[PDB]
């Protein structure tokens, strides 16, 4: 795609524009990666704005990250510390992913998703729909 | 030769468009132990534009953003920001022979042509910097419809610049939407210009130190350090160096500096050591010379070469004034009233900075006594700044000419 053909060039600025912000249903307070990385280590210290503006887990997101990464962080007062090297961009490419299949319903969107445990088995899920994927994916 | 940065970016636009969070977003993976620097407070950050092998994408990271996979070296660049519309406007002008393209910010949300917006674009059409990408932020803040809207003004403000061909890229450097996209683009568009080598080195030192800290060990721990930026040629370890202007003598005349030469020891470039030093980036040069001279930044403003071939050290200037047609401010600050004879007026040469005395009128051009001396190639640009208050305010600019 040839950087002139700014149309083309703009449904791809769309895409890669998160859930809450990009479509219809917007869970809309959810505030940019905020990333630093000192000496060798990386830092998200906006972490607990994360998670509190998508009502998931402090945990459960510092997971769904060393998942996806491969690196060790531990939680810390609102912040974290990872273990190499990460651009703001990497980092913001997997919180994008988080919010897609552990913070929306696929079938009615809505950050009114919640996970729920009610098998050994963790479905979570929509308190507006009622839908009850099956989310460890 | 080295990895080192193979050219510099300038990050132009409004202050608030986003080119600040946009260099840090590509540039804080390849940080080790920016500034303000001394004359020009001017930032270099250095960034290696690497290719996905696996998804074929391009980003600024050892590890793909999106798959995952080891991305692989293409080249090492180094973006140039500084917070200040004017401070970023005095080095355009100023060190206009510093920068090998630019990109410019533009914030989707606003507007198009802002008033600072205009004066870089101003000033990189001054310089003739042509090797521009234009990249639309904030995408995430205006439905398609502004956009398009946004995009036509931008059309509009470039028609007839020096920006005219360059391509307009909707991004989010806060989310990073067409990050990919943008990198590559650096490639297409700002590639590695043919320099040859063989030229006489000038380097312009940017910053000088002493690494020197009671650490204590007496024997061959390090002299004098310059940073600064090669624009011409090549510095090679066990290279014996001019320095320029020089180091300050005990009034026969009242102040007088002798140019100095050195050795160099070593040359910092890309974080590592090398043993050739090229334009694009920083680079640490290492001599035999006492710290005591490079130490506090005294050696700043300076420029390095082989002994013999450098440029001339000037102690008067006379110039061919150019006042610009400035937006941002308000009118006072704006129209400015033309230089008068006897005002203390503040220049920019280089990586130079000095205050001269208008001692002479005539039709667009005029005198100057140099408060300090600046090496500097005749035909080269100078920065004009007038004062305006408690503030030194950007007026123009005038041209090296002999006296
Ligand atoms: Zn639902
Ligand atoms: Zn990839």
């Amino acid at each position: 795609i040839d950087y002139y053909d700014y149309e083309k060039l703009l449904e791809k600025a769309y895409q890669e524009l998160p859930e809450n912000v990009k479509h219809h249903k917007s869970r809309f307070e959810v505030p940019g990666a905020l990333v630093t990385i000192e000496g060798n280590k990386t830092i998200i210290e906006n972490f607990k704005d994360i998670a509190d503006a998508l009502n998931r887990d402090p945990q459960h997101l510092l997971k769904f990250l060393l998942r996806e990464i491969a690196t060790a962080g531990t939680l810390e007062g609102r912040r974290v510390v990872l273990q190499g090297r990460f651009t703001p961009y990497l980092i913001a490419n997997k919180l994008k992913k988080y919010i897609k299949e552990y913070v929306i319903c696929p079938v009615c969107g809505s950050p009114d998703t919640k996970i729920i445990k009610r098998d050994r088995f963790h479905f979570l899920k929509c308190e507006a729909c009622g839908a009850e994927t099956p989310i460890q994916h | 030769k080295t990895r080192q940065a193979e050219v510099n970016i300038g990050m132009v636009g409004h202050v608030d468009h986003g080119k600040t969070t946009l260099t840090k977003a590509l540039t804080g993976v390849w940080t080790d132990t920016l500034r303000r620097g001394i004359t020009i407070k001017i930032g270099f950050a250095d960034a290696e534009i690497r290719r996905c092998s696996n998804c074929g994408r391009y980003s600024t990271s050892p590890i793909c953003p999106y798959c995952g996979h080891e991305t692989e070296f293409i080249r090492r660049v180094s973006f140039i920001d500084s917070p200040g519309h004017e401070a970023l406007m005095t080095t355009m002008l100023a060190g206009a022979s510093l920068m090998d393209g630019a990109i410019l910010v533009i914030a989707a949300n606003e507007p198009c042509p802002r008033p600072q917006t205009r004066e870089h674009l101003m000033a990189l059409q001054i310089i003739g910097q042509k090797n521009i990408i234009i990249a639309q932020n904030k995408i995430e803040l205006v439905d398609k419809e502004k956009a398009l809207e946004n995009y036509r003004q931008i059309k509009e403000f470039i028609k007839g610049t020096v920006a005219e061909n360059a391509p307009i890229i909707p991004i989010s450097a806060l989310h990073g939407a067409n990050i990919d996209v943008l990198v590559k683009a650096i490639e297409e568009f700002i590639p590695t210009p043919k320099r040859d080598s063989n030229k006489p080195p000038k380097m312009l030192v940017l910053r000088s130190f002493d690494v020197n800290k009671p650490g204590t060990p007496p024997e061959k721990l390090v002299g004098g350090v310059l940073d600064g930026s090669i624009v011409q040629g090549k510095l090679k370890v066990g290279d014996e160096i001019e320095i320029r202007p020089g180091v300050p003598y005990e009034e026969h005349g009242r102040i007088k500096y002798e140019p100095i030469t050195t050795e160099i020891v070593s040359l910092q470039a890309g974080g590592q050591f090398v043993e050739e030093a090229y334009p694009g980036g920083l680079v640490g040069i290492g001599t035999k010379l006492d710290p005591y001279l490079t130490k506090g930044d005294l050696m700043a403003g300076n420029v390095v070469g082989k002994p013999g071939k450098l440029p001339p050290v000037w102690t008067d200037l006379r110039l061919e004034v150019h006042l610009l047609e400035r937006v941002v401010g308000t009118e006072q600050e704006l129209n400015v009233e033309p230089i008068k004879r006897k005002e203390v007026l503040l220049l920019n040469v280089g990586t130079a900075r000095t205050m001269g005395l208008v001692t002479a009128l005539g039709k667009d051009e005029i005198e100057l006594k140099l408060q300090i001396p600046v090496c500097a190639e005749p035909g080269e640009r100078v920065a004009i700044s007038r004062q305006i208050g408690s503030r030194w305010r950007l007026i123009g600019y005038g041209i090296i000419k002999e006296l």
